């Protein structure tokens, strides 16, 4: 479940940070990065609580 | 090529058309062994797996 969750969109524009970095400038990719990091932190917290 | 975990594990060569395996490397949490500090200052280092 964790591994499958890893590759989710999380309401962002893409599921791979490598694409996000190369798509635009850091000022406009930091939002997507922040959304990814919040989602993944939420998932990790839930896994550890379980 | 993908495994159960939806992760790539084998990619065919676009150049000469061969099947190539991929495998991640160098995973581990560094751990240090010590017999306390009061009676010694020599330690032992362990690498995980
Ligand atoms: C790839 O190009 C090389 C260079 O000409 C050739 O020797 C080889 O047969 C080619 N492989 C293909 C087209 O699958
Ligand atoms: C260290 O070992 C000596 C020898 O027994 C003892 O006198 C001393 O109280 C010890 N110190 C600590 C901090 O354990």
């Amino acid at each position: 479940t964790l591994v499958k969750q890893l590759s989710s969109n999380f309401g962002a524009i893409s599921s791979v940070l490598n694409d996000i970095l190369a798509r635009l400038d850091p000022p406009e990719a930091e939002v997507q990065i922040d959304r990814l990091i919040t989602g993944r932190l939420q998932s990790l917290q839930t896994y550890v609580t379980q | 090529g993908r495994d159960i975990d939806d992760t790539t594990d084998a990619v065919r060569d676009p150049q000469t058309l061969e099947i190539l395996d991929i495998t991640p490397c160098s995973f581990g949490g560094v751990s240090v062994i010590t017999p306390g500090t009061n009676t010694s200052n020599q330690v032992a280092v362990l690498y995980q797996g």
